[PDB]
RNA sequence: UUGGGGCCGAAACGAUCUCAACCUAUUCUCAAACUUUAAAUGGGUAAGAAGCCCGGCUCGCUGGUGUGGAGCCGGGCGUGG
RNA sequence: CUCAGGGAGGACAGAAACCUCCCGUGGAGCAGAAGGGCAAAAGCUCGCUUGAUCUUGAUUUUCAGUACGAAUACAGACCGU
RNA sequence: GUCUACGGCCAUACCACCCUGAACGCGCCCGAUCUCGUCUGAUCUCGGAAGCUAAGCAGGGUCGGGCCUGGUUAGUACUUGGAUGGGAGACCGCCUGGGAAUACCGGGUGCUGUAGGCUU
């Protein structure tokens, strides 16, 4: 009872029905994965960018 | 004792040479390549004759042998033993396997090494003799001979060369007395006009 | 005139015995080299065993020293001496570099300690020129050319020459 | 079947060049990456920290994260029936600027170089990148000689 | 029909046999025209052709 | 005989190093770690004081590194200090010290950072490092490349680092490299540092000398009594040396003169004139065979 | 440069053939688990307004240096590249 | 500091113990299977050590884009050199 | 024209031998009291300036080896797509596009950044 092992026949078919999409460009991407010296002190720029506000 | 040719005549597989993978196998039949005269200067023997295959095929070591023996014996009989210079240009360096039905069937089927061929291909020559000039029809019939112990198809050519060189014959008795060519042995050894000039001195002094 | 920056010195000395032993012979044979040269030698050991000659990987073999300056002149006189100014054509290597073995070192000049006995040992001289510091300082490292370079013919000139001595063809 | 390994089928992939082994230059250590850059992927094997996997050799991308030894790069990798967005940590050895964008760059300061241009002159240049056109209709002067005949050469057996 | 000579043919708007399209020339166009080369005859057109 | 090594195939497979390595002169190795700067400063500049010493000279540099090669934004001589009072004995450590006061006091002049960070202007000898006032711009950092010399415990690329640290820049080091750390006790005596920066060790050499033999004195020391410097004024000659250094460290440059331009090599040889010589060699081969033949 | 047979030398790196290992230029034939080279087909990115461009503000990050980097605002450029 | 190997020398010492000079692109070594990588080193020998320690998150590899294992960039500490 | 310190690309820069180097420099060189390290002041470190370009180094040379760059090899080998093409097969020809690598034969033999000198 020997069966098939592996094919990769019709999956090339099946990926381009409903297409290979590239991911979902949008601007403003998240800072997630910046590393947290650098994503904090801009925290504290955004935190005081109010703070020259009546000289801007 | 062993298969047909008919089965190991295709090249089917990729070349399998004797190596630290392949270990097993067994001696080939053909030891001595070439034969004759074979310490004979390069300007006595300037005819060559050719016997070059039309196919993609495998050749065994078997029938290489069988050959060259064939084509030694009439060249002998023909233009005596030291009148010639025969040379088998292949080398059987493919390992065909066998798969011994000692009942397994086909589990574990790779074959254990069972002798050597050598892959042929188009426009390759097989053997190459050379002699005077005047044994012309001689190395023809010595090569058509020999062209039954092969399988396939193969032609008979007269080179244009000299010997067992890369030199046209109309050319090389002038490349060699301008001294661009010296001879060296079997075949001979091209001087260029690249080296230093203490050599250049040397050779025309 | 020749360049006296040609001018052919000596550049070193090497000596050493050989024991082939450990234990106390190779602290003798130390102690000999120790009051010969008024510097201690330093042991060498084996690279690895071989069993027919009893010798150990990193066992201590031999004793050696190196002795450099106006000290190698007179340690090489008195080998010489021993020697009546004699060597053969093939005591000189190709560099221009040229040894000898001595048998007994009491011959030297060394008194003659009970403890110890008698050893021998062999000599080794590295000739040089004003300029081979090239080749081994750690800044700017380069070769020494051709021109610069001690051959054979021009060490035994050499050593005909200053020593007075004579090489007899062998 | 294979073998799940990391370096797997990376023998010529991640191999110096002839005679380009040794010391790695230091050009490649003192350039600038910033966010934003578009970074092409070249696994160099003479380092062995941060090397990016083998299916990122080739690739290109763009950076979203400096550190001090290292870029994090968003790479596009096809798995399967689509394609993710990767953000991968590679060291800078493996990183090299990628010269795509810069004839962009060079063709965008020239296009607004040229639209300050002749806007006070009135006249109207052409911006779009055109396609190689057919070749318009020239004069071919065979002065002097006629053109050579070619024939078609005999066979020669030189099997 | 393989692949990309379906949608070069659907670019070129030849979706059925013996339709025909009017395509000006260039080296984007006879790249395309000779990947579905031995699909399609083309040619230049009379001003009575067109 | 023997295979040669060196044969055609040595040389097609043969790599060379890099030119600096191959001449001997950089470790790419140490270099590598000195120069490049983290990826997250973005193009800041990582400055370094090279100190390197010559058989007659002390050179002393600051560096940056960019693509196209670093640059030198400061550089100070030891052969400038007969211009500031010493004129003998231009590689020693008290040489080395004046050298690093020079680059040090010549970067601020530059930078226009004189009378902020002063330095230690009365020496001492002890572990100096200068801090930053605040309201105030930073003081210069920059780190030494003492290049291949042995770093061991007394060396004039650390006088010359002891130097610019007295002169005000900021260079981090520990005083374990200085004469007069006692190794068997780990512990510095900075009275036998203020010594080498003085130069008393060469007077003590020169009194030695004089006390024992006059005719090795004139050998070891002949451009001293030429110059006429003693023992005893030495002190007083580097405390003047360090003195015009901070006085005036600008560096004027001496005015490059025209030159009538006389090539004193010898140019290459043309493809046509080493043709017609291997002709000519040919033609006198062969006359010199069918004379003598 | 040592040998396997010698041989005229009692013998000497001597005469002097020799054959094999060795060396040097050549030559015949190969490699899925060799390679200096090295395609065709192929795999990534880019071909703009989420872009360029200037001015100002913030930072506890980074620094010789209102240096560098990032984030904010305010405008100007539409032949939609 | 430079390895493998080779050449020429030096009492016993010879194929092979030890010393010295020269050539040496890695023909060595890096624990193991193989591949890649490496020469003022990643090899050898020394000196000092315990970053083989504590603690968040993120990422890659296998992959369903889940774990485990292994790995990569950081950040917060205390340290070694 | 050229050198020194630090480099960038890492042989058009390497290797072998020969020739020439004015000035500054770089070096060789002379020593071991101090700093430092060894069996040995040879190396390393330190203090010097009598002698010398001998060597390192720089420039140049060799029908030089290598390396770099071209031609030939050759539209050859190979290859995308096509045919109810041939052949018993092995394989080959044609249409449509792309297109190599030896041997062999020529040319070249470091460019350059910052700072500071000499040639006043
Ligand atoms: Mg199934
Ligand atoms: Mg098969
Ligand atoms: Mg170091
Ligand atoms: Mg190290
Ligand atoms: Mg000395
Ligand atoms: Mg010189
Ligand atoms: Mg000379
Ligand atoms: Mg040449
Ligand atoms: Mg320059």
């Amino acid at each position: 009872a020997k069966s098939k092992n592996h094919t990769t026949h019709n999956q090339s078919r099946k990926w381009h029905r409903n297409g290979i999409k590239k991911p979902r460009s949008q601007r403003y991407e998240s800072l997630k994965g910046v590393d947290p010296k650098f994503l904090r002190n801009m925290r504290f720029a955004k935190k005081h960018n109010k703070k020259g506000l009546k000289k801007m | 004792g062993r298969r047909p040719a008919r089965c190991y005549r295709y090249c089917k597989n990729k070349p399998y040479p004797k190596s630290r993978f392949c270990r097993g196998v067994p001696d080939a039949k053909i030891r001595i390549f070439d034969l004759g005269r074979k310490k004979a200067k390069v300007d006595e023997f300037p005819l060559c004759g050719h016997m070059v295959s039309d196919e993609y095929e495998q050749l065994s070591s078997e029938a290489l042998e069988a050959a060259r023996i064939c084509a030694n014996k009439y060249m002998v009989k023909s233009c005596g033993k030291d009148g010639f210079h025969i040379r088998v240009r292949l080398h059987p360096f493919h390992v065909i396997r066998i798969n011994k039905m000692l009942q397994t069937g086909m589990r574990g089927a790779f074959g254990k090494p069972q002798g050597t061929v050598a892959r042929v291909h188009i426009g390759q020559v097989i053997m190459s003799i050379r002699t005077k000039l005047q044994n012309k029809e001689h190395v023809v019939e010595a090569l058509r001979r020999a062209k039954f112990k092969f399988p396939g198809r193969q032609k008979i050519h007269i080179s244009k060369k000299w010997g067992f060189t890369k030199f046209n014959a109309d050319e090389f008795e002038d490349m060699v007395a301008e001294k661009r060519l010296i001879p060296d042995g079997c075949g001979v050894k091209y001087i260029p006009n690249r080296g230093p000039l203490d050599k250049w001195r040397a050779l025309h002094s | 005139k020749e360049n006296p920056m040609r001018e052919l010195r000596i550049r070193k000395l090497c000596l050493n015995i050989c024991v082939g032993e450990s234990g106390d012979r190779l602290t003798r044979a130390a102690k000999v080299l120790e009051q010969l040269t008024g510097q201690t030698p330093v042991f060498s050991k084996a690279r690895y065993t071989v069993r027919s000659f009893g010798i150990r990987r990193n066992e201590k073999i031999a004793v050696h020293c190196t002795v450099r300056g106006a000290k190698a002149e007179e340690i090489l006189e008195k080998g010489l001496k021993v020697r009546e100014y004699e060597l053969r054509k093939n005591n000189f290597s190709d560099t221009g570099n040229f040894g000898f073995g001595i048998q007994e070192h009491i011959d030297l000049g060394i008194k003659y300690d009970p403890s110890i006995g008698i050893y021998g040992l062999d000599f080794y001289v590295v000739l040089g020129r004003p300029g081979f510091s090239i080749a081994d300082k750690k800044r700017r490292t380069g070769c020494i050319g051709a021109k610069h370079r001690i051959s054979k013919e021009e060490a035994m000139r050499w050593f005909q020459q200053k020593y007075d001595g004579i090489i007899l063809p062998g | 079947t294979n073998t799940k390994g990391k370096r797997r089928g990376t023998r010529y992939m991640f191999s110096r060049p002839f005679r380009k082994h040794g010391v790695v230059p230091l050009a490649t250590y003192m350039r600038i990456y910033k966010k934003g850059d578009i970074v092409d992927i070249k696994g160099m094997g003479t380092v062995q920290k941060g090397m990016p996997h083998k299916c990122y050799h080739g690739k290109t991308g763009r950076v979203y994260n400096v550190t001090q030894h290292a870029v994090g790069i968003v790479v596009n990798k096809q798995v399967k029936g689509k394609i993710l967005a990767k953000r991968i940590n590679v060291r800078i050895e493996h990183i090299k600027h990628s010269k795509s964008r810069d004839s962009f760059l060079k063709r965008v300061k020239e296009n607004d170089q040229k639209k300050k241009e002749a806007k006070e002159k009135g006249t109207w240049v052409q911006l779009k990148r055109q396609p190689a056109p057919p070749r318009e209709a020239h004069f071919v002067r065979t002065n002097g000689k006629e053109p050579e005949l070619l024939e078609p050469i005999p066979y020669e057996f030189m099997a | 029909v393989s692949p990309k000579v379906r949608k070069v043919l659907q670019l070129l708007r030849l979706r059925q046999i013996f339709n025909g399209t009017f395509v000006k020339l260039n080296k984007a166009s006879i790249n395309m025209l000779r990947i579905v080369e031995p699909y399609i005859a083309w040619g230049y057109p009379n001003l009575k052709s067109v | 005989f023997v295979k040669v090594v060196k044969n055609k195939a040595y040389f097609k497979r043969y790599q060379v190093k890099f030119r600096r390595r191959r001449e001997g002169k950089t470790d790419y190795y140490a270099r590598k770690r000195l120069v490049i700067q983290d990826k997250n400063k973005y193009n800041t500049p990582k400055y370094r004081m090279i100190v390197r010493v010559t058989n007659r000279d002390i050179i002393c540099q600051i560096a940056y590194a960019r693509i196209e090669g670093d640059m030198i934004v400061c550089a100070a001589y030891a052969h400038e200090l007969p211009k500031y009072g010493v004129k003998v004995g231009l590689t020693n450590y008290a040489a080395a010290y004046c050298t690093g006061l020079l680059l040090a006091r010549r970067l601020l002049n530059r930078f226009g950072m004189d009378k902020i960070y002063e330095g230690q202007v009365e020496v001492t000898g002890d572990e100096y490092n200068v801090e930053s006032i605040d309201g105030q711009p930073g003081a210069f950092t920059c780190y030494l490349d003492a290049g291949l010399a042995r770093t061991t415990t007394g060396n004039k690329v650390f006088g010359a680092l002891k130097g610019a640290v007295d002169g005000g820049l900021s260079i981090p080091h520990s005083t374990k490299r200085f004469p007069g750390y006692d190794s068997e006790s780990k512990e510095f005596n900075a009275e036998v540092h203020r010594k080498h920066i003085m130069g008393q060790n060469v007077a003590d050499y020169m009194r030695y000398l004089m006390e024992e033999d006059e005719d090795a004195y004139k050998k070891q020391f002949s451009q001293y009594i030429k110059n006429n410097v003693t023992p005893d004024m030495m002190e007083e000659m580097y405390k003047k040396a360090h003195a015009a250094i901070r006085e005036n460290p600008v560096y004027e440059k001496k005015p490059k003169r025209e030159v009538k331009k006389k090539r004193w090599n010898r140019p290459k040889m043309s493809l046509a004139q080493k043709k017609d010589r291997v002709a000519q060699k040919k033609a006198s081969f062969l006359r010199a065979q069918e004379r003598a033949a």
